[PDB]
């Protein structure tokens, strides 16, 4: 007809309380599979520009097609297992939900559909229940949720406090209470966008966000999963304000792994991603301890690390910095790069090192030799006395 | 299937 | 003089047998011994039946025990393992420490071979390494053990009739004498006969093929067949690939694979099995499931 | 002869090689020792107090140390010293450290005299709870159960107030903590207060937005229901508890399931028969596999504890209906779950019902694919015959048992082997010899060693039951026939049995029918067989008479000490030294 403001509010009600258990494989009567694909191409394919009739028959519908207590985990305990290796348990009725998301997404995403056609139809209680969801169906389930929660955040300046506060609450439980959850990765992307576009002169609750939530995440041992999305946040954060540099670098330096080679690599890697943007004036606050550590890495016995450590030498900027301050650095590295590299098996780092040194000469000859001297000298004494 | 070097 | 040690090993084992790692100071001591004892062996170890052939174990200690509840226990029953002792599993240390303890003790009741994993590089990469730290603080028990690994023989010949190796056949290797000339006293190289022996697999693509692994090759029916006929082999027993069924025949009952690590990496839901060569070399396979943990 | 070392630990506490700093702290007592109290009080604590440690491993060590300085700080008069540092370690981020910090704070609480408590301790809890950061507050929660009883009327007033706050926190994390401890805290409040104060908090935390909070409330309902006098239960506790068995979040329901019989007993014998009984079905018919099986485990204990005067009835009209259904579920864990307890119903429903009702199910399971469910059932037949007629058993169960006796999954084969000795006895030897014997002999030659060993021992259990005379005419025969089998694995088997039979065959049968074959084998190809013969004689040695010992033994147990295979060698030698034959 020409009065659909009762054709949909009756249609949605069809799709709503529908709920058909797809864990028995019976009652093959589609109905809904289509009833929605319609409610889609309807608000999408320009078949509309004025379907704002005051109605949350969508939210309700969604919040009863989506909101449920996720089922018991399908992957083992967690001690002798690595999450990266968990087989993605797929949730059936996806082909069903797949739309409720599609639609509810191709909903408030469209123009002319105000933030007050929802303001009080999408309250914290909807946010929260929505959040929990960040938990299992191989990305799919999440991915939508990721997006959804992105848009619900950058539309209602009222839930901003909440989504944030509530995203923390998950993390703290993840970090200190149970050390298990799946959406940490997804969530972090969302927090990527959010940081990148904060109040130019940073509200203080964020610095806490970073310092008391973000860094500590590097603590968990399943870091091998959200690590990258994480770094990004750590980095993005340093671009929105290079004050925080000194404490974020001092953080990683403390939380630095000690029996988990892979993490050691990751840190090293996240570290370069930071130096790369480090600010001269700041690189001086760290440096000393930073390089005090890099030193150790080079002199690790786990080629995977030592290799990632030395790769710093192939970075313009980092080298640049190292030069302007070659005075205090060269001596800290030396003993390890000049380490009497004649007791290894990896017939590769020995060369890899020569090359670093070589790259160190060309920068400040004198210093180089002068240190070589100092070392050789000391080196001599210890070989003399310590042989009584 | 975990990674070639062998599930 | 003789009861000042053989009595102690008996304990070391009793301990590991309860799943409690030996102490650092003790590992080295154990490996030192294992050394002298392993030097003396060939590269193609000739051991007479009857025996039991065991494949991959990959630190799955408990499922190792299960194996023993199947094929009997040492020294009461003769054994022969084909590498891959560490990595993947959660109790690497304990496992290897043990198997080695057994070799240093019942010197001629068990035979262990080197696998694609008794190499520093993979052990670092795939786990063992870290586990050592995670359990001993330093990384010395790692060195100590990565070095013992070098003296592990590359192959085994049961009654001159059956050939044994972790991986498989190598182009650079035509005969068994072509193997006794090699020098295994070194870290597994990236390319070459030795490397191949521990990385090579069986293919259905016929004739030598490049291995999608990264080392060794993919021999085939033809290749196998000639090998056997050549040196005088009735069966080549390797085992380096997860066979969903515990063990598998191929190349027309010529070469056989045997994975002993059940439910591999605690993920691969496969069966594992071992092969018992009797008093007159008879094929009798025993499949088993991961020990109820 | 000197005090140097110690004096250095008091220096290696700021060393900077964490690894040392650790030890120096990990021994922090023998410093307050050689330091001597009056000093320990005025120097060592104020150092541990004003020194910010980073490394967690050390931080945990110190926290644990402090809890024992009661003595070394100079006794109870002073224990209130160890507060400041713990009070800090209780704030520390990493949980484990502060967790231990609190553990101690409690332990050393019992040392403060009320005077002190009201004055120093209480305050700390006050401050901790009044914390800025959630952790502090999280910690606070665990510190009430220890001072409330001993403080003042007016202090408890305040304390109560405070604790109700940590329960109404904006942080789930704190709420969950508050919840988890709510139970142990009601247990100290005066009855009245539990009703007028606890109960309300109980209700709230039991209906939080957060399920992982709610479910921790379910656990407290059990502690409160034990403090409360029956009457009141139906008015304060009951509303809520019912609510939980219904909660949307299966995680909560799952609780009422696991902590059911624990409630049952607490609730009452009647209110059980009134609400729990129905509710209990509910869970068995739940939508979540867990909650289902979770209830299954509690069937036996539920019934056993059902009021004496209704039991056999309610089991028969309420429980038994749902049970029959469970037996045939699709979630192996629920099938295997109850498949373990179920049989404990036999002695409740008597000889009759059991055979007309339960006995059928036993067949259902006993045959079910899932090893677990068989294996979980096979393990209680040791009983049944105590209810059903021992004939009924050998008639409508033994047929299947004689099946399991040899099915694939060995752990089940075993399960039977271990249940034989009873069957054999209970059934009577002539029966055994006629229809059971072979099985018990077959096992002696199973592929899986585990199964032979089990069956080997299983003999000695039989000889104990049918006299040495029987074994001579039904066992020793075949047992020795093995000595032939080509496979050295079986061949040995013989020598094994002997080492067991002899313990129970009297010096006689042992010397005239076993000791020969033990010698006749010391000349076998496979050394394995030989060195075992050595270990064998060392076993069946003492049972022999000093005469036969230096006669046939030593002489032949010498031809081994001089054998090629080192193993054989070692075992012969250590087969004399023990026998005292050299
Ligand atoms: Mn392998
Ligand atoms: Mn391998």
């Amino acid at each position: 007809q020409e009065k659909l403001f009762i054709q949909k509010l009756r249609q949605c009600c069809v799709l709503f309380d529908f709920v058909s258990d797809p864990l028995s494989d019976l009652k093959w009567k589609e109905v809904k599979r289509a009833a929605l694909s319609e409610m889609v191409e309807y608000i999408t394919h320009n078949r509309n520009v004025i379907t704002e009739p005051i109605y949350p028959e969508v939210v309700h519908m969604f919040a009863v097609n989506m909101f449920r207590t996720l089922p018991p985990s399908s992957n083992p305990t967690g001690a002798e297992f690595d999450p990266e290796e968990d087989e993605p348990t797929l949730e059936a009725a996806w082909p069903h939900l797949q739309l409720v998301y599609e639609f509810f997404l191709r909903f408030l995403e469209s123009p002319d559909f105000q933030p007050n056609i929802a303001k009080k139809y999408i309250d914290q209680k909807f946010v929260l229940q929505l959040l929990e969801l960040f938990d299992s169906e191989d990305p799919r389930e999440r991915d939508f949720l990721k997006t959804t929660l992105h848009r619900i955040y950058g539309k209602f300046l009222g839930l901003r406090a909440y989504i944030r506060k509530q995203i923390n609450n998950i993390f703290y439980r993840f970090i200190y209470e149970t050390e298990h959850h799946n959406g940490i990765a997804e969530l972090l992307e969302i927090l990527g966008s959010i940081i990148n576009g904060f109040a130019l002169p940073l509200k203080e609750e964020h610095k806490i966000f970073l310092l008391k939530v973000l860094l500590p995440l590097h603590k968990v041992k399943s870091l091998s999963v959200y690590h990258p999305q994480l770094a990004y946040c750590v980095v993005q954060f340093l671009e929105k304000d290079s004050t925080l540099t000194e404490p974020v670098v001092m953080a990683l330096l403390k939380y630095w792994p000690k029996t988990h080679s892979p993490k050691e690599v990751m840190f090293l890697n996240e570290l370069e991603e930071i130096l790369d943007v480090i600010e001269p004036s700041e690189f001086v606050k760290i440096m000393e301890p930073l390089f005090r550590q890099l030193a150790k890495c080079v002199s690790s016995p786990h080629f995977q690390v030592a290799e990632r450590a030395l790769y710093y030498w192939n970075n313009e900027y980092i080298m640049s910095l190292i030069s302007d301050n070659a005075a205090k650095i060269l001596p800290i590295m030396f003993p390890s790069l000049y380490r009497n590299s004649k007791t290894h098996w990896n017939k590769t780092i020995h060369g890899l090192i020569y090359n670093a040194l070589k790259l160190f000469m060309e920068m400040n000859q004198k210093l180089f030799d002068d240190c070589t001297q100092q070392f050789k000298a000391e080196k001599l004494k210890e070989k003399l006395k310590m042989k009584e | 299937x975990l990674x070639r070097x062998x599930x | 003089d003789e009861k000042v040690f053989t009595k102690e090993l008996d304990q070391w084992i009793e301990q590991l047998n309860e799943c409690k790692q030996l102490s650092e100071s003790q590992v080295k001591s154990l490996c030192e011994k294992a050394k002298e004892i392993l030097t003396k062996e060939s590269n193609v170890q000739e051991v007479r039946c009857p025996v039991t052939v065991c494949g991959d174990v990959h630190g799955q200690f408990h499922d190792l025990m299960e194996l023993f509840r199947i094929g009997g226990k040492s020294p009461d029953t003769n054994y022969l393992f084909m590498g891959d002792y560490v990595d993947r599993g959660y109790y690497s240390v304990e496992t290897v420490t043990l198997l080695v303890a057994l070799k240093v003790r019942y010197r001629e009741r068990i035979t262990i071979l080197r696998g694609n994993h008794e190499s520093r590089q993979i052990t670092q990469v795939y786990g063992f390494y870290d586990e050592c730290l995670r359990k001993y603080g330093n990384a010395n028990v790692w060195k100590y053990f990565t070095d013992l690994f070098d003296y592990l023989p590359l192959t085994a010949l049961v009654d001159g009739q059956i050939f044994c190796l972790h991986g498989g056949l190598s182009p650079s290797i035509d005969t068994l004498d072509h193997i006794r000339a090699l020098d295994r006293l070194q870290e597994v190289p990236h390319e070459g006969p030795m490397c191949d022996l521990l990385w090579s697999d069986p293919d259905d693509r016929g004739g030598w093929g490049i291995s999608p692994r990264g080392a060794g090759y993919t021999f085939g029916q033809d290749i196998s067949e000639t090998f056997n006929h050549a040196n005088g082999l009735t069966l080549v027993s390797r085992a380096h690939q997860l066979v969903m069924e515990g063990y598998n025949w191929c190349h027309d009952r010529n070469v056989v694979t045997i994975f002993s690590a059940p439910n591999y990496c605690y993920r691969c839901g496969n069966q594992a099995a071992i092969m018992e060569l009797d008093d007159t070399l008879k094929y009798s396979f025993l499949q088993f499931d991961p020990a109820p943990r | 002869d000197s005090l140097y070392p110690i004096a250095v630990l008091i220096d290696e506490l700021r060393n900077e090689d964490v690894q040392l700093r650790l030890n120096s702290i990990k021994k922090l007592s023998t410093i307050a020792l050689a330091l001597g109290v009056e000093r320990t009080r005025s120097e060592l604590l104020p150092f541990l107090t004003d020194t910010i440690y980073d490394e967690d491993e050390v931080l945990l060590a110190l926290a644990e140390q402090l809890g024992t300085f009661t003595t070394l700080v100079g006794g109870p008069e002073y224990v209130h010293c160890l507060l400041p540092p713990l009070e800090s370690l209780a704030t520390v981020e990493e949980t484990v450290v502060r967790d231990k910090a609190v553990e101690s704070l409690r332990a050393i609480s019992h040392e403060h005299s009320p005077s002190d408590l009201e004055a120093h301790f209480v305050p700390l809890v006050k401050r901790l709870a009044g914390g800025d950061w959630f952790t502090s507050r999280t910690s606070a929660c665990g510190l009430f159960s220890v001072c409330y009883p001993r403080v003042s009327s007016a202090v408890k007033a305040e304390l109560r107030q405070y604790f109700r706050n940590l329960c109404s926190d904006d942080t789930p994390m704190v709420r969950r903590a508050a919840a988890s401890k709510l139970g142990e805290f009601a247990k100290v409040l005066e009855l009245d207060n539990v009703k007028s104060e606890i109960i309300p908090m109980f209700s709230n935390l039991a209906s939080d937005e957060q399920d992982s909070v709610r479910l921790l409330a379910v656990e407290a309902c059990v502690n409160i229901a034990q403090l409360l006098p029956q009457e009141d239960l139906e008015a304060l506790v009951m509303p809520t508890l019912r609510q939980a068995a219904e909660d949307k979040s299966w995680r909560v329901r799952y609780m009422v399931a696991d902590k059911f019989t624990e409630l049952q007993k607490a609730v009452g014998p009647e209110i059980t028969k009134t609400d729990l009984v129905p509710a209990f079905q509910n869970l068995m018919k739940d939508c979540e596999a867990e909650v289902r099986a979770a209830a299954s485990h509690k069937v036996k204990e539920f019934c056993e504890n059902l009021s004496a005067d209704c039991r056999e009835n309610v089991i028969m009209s309420q429980i038994l209906p749902c049970i029959k259904e469970l037996v045939s579920d699709a979630n192996q864990h629920v099938k295997s779950a109850l498949a373990s307890v179920i049989m404990g119903l036999s002695p409740i429903l008597g000889k009759d019902n059991t055979i007309e009702h339960l006995l059928p199910l036993f067949l259902a399971q006993l045959k079910d694919e899932c090893p677990e469910v068989r294996l979980n059932i096979i393990s209680n037949l040791d009983c049944v015959n105590e209810v059903i007629g021992i004939r009924q058993l050998s008639q409508s169960l033994l047929p299947a048992i004689v099946e399991l006796a040899e099915d694939a999954k060995w752990r089940v084969r075993l399960a039977i082997i271990e249940y034989m000795p009873l069957l054999a006895g209970q059934l009577g030897v002539e029966f055994f010899d006629e229809k059971l014997n072979s099985l018990c002999m077959a096992w002696l030659v199973d592929h899986v060693y585990a199964i032979r060993e089990a069956a080997t021992s299983n003999l000695k259990k039989l000889v104990e039951k049918f006299g040495k005379e029987w074994a001579h005419a039904t066992i020793i025969p075949k047992v020795l026939a093995m000595s032939g089998d080509p496979n050295y694995l079986h061949r040995m088997t013989t020598l094994f049995c002997i080492n067991v039979l002899s313990e129970v065959c009297g010096q006689d049968i042992t010397t005239k029918h076993m000791l020969p074959t033990v010698l006749r084998m010391a000349g076998d190809p496979v050394a394995n067989v030989r060195f075992n013969v050595a270990k064998s004689l060392q076993k069946i040695g003492p049972i022999l008479d000093n005469s036969t010992l230096q006669s046939e033994v030593k002489p032949i147990l010498e031809k081994l000490t001089q054998d090629q295979d080192v193993d054989v060698k070692y075992f012969a030698q250590e087969a004399l030294t023990v026998l005292s034959l050299a």
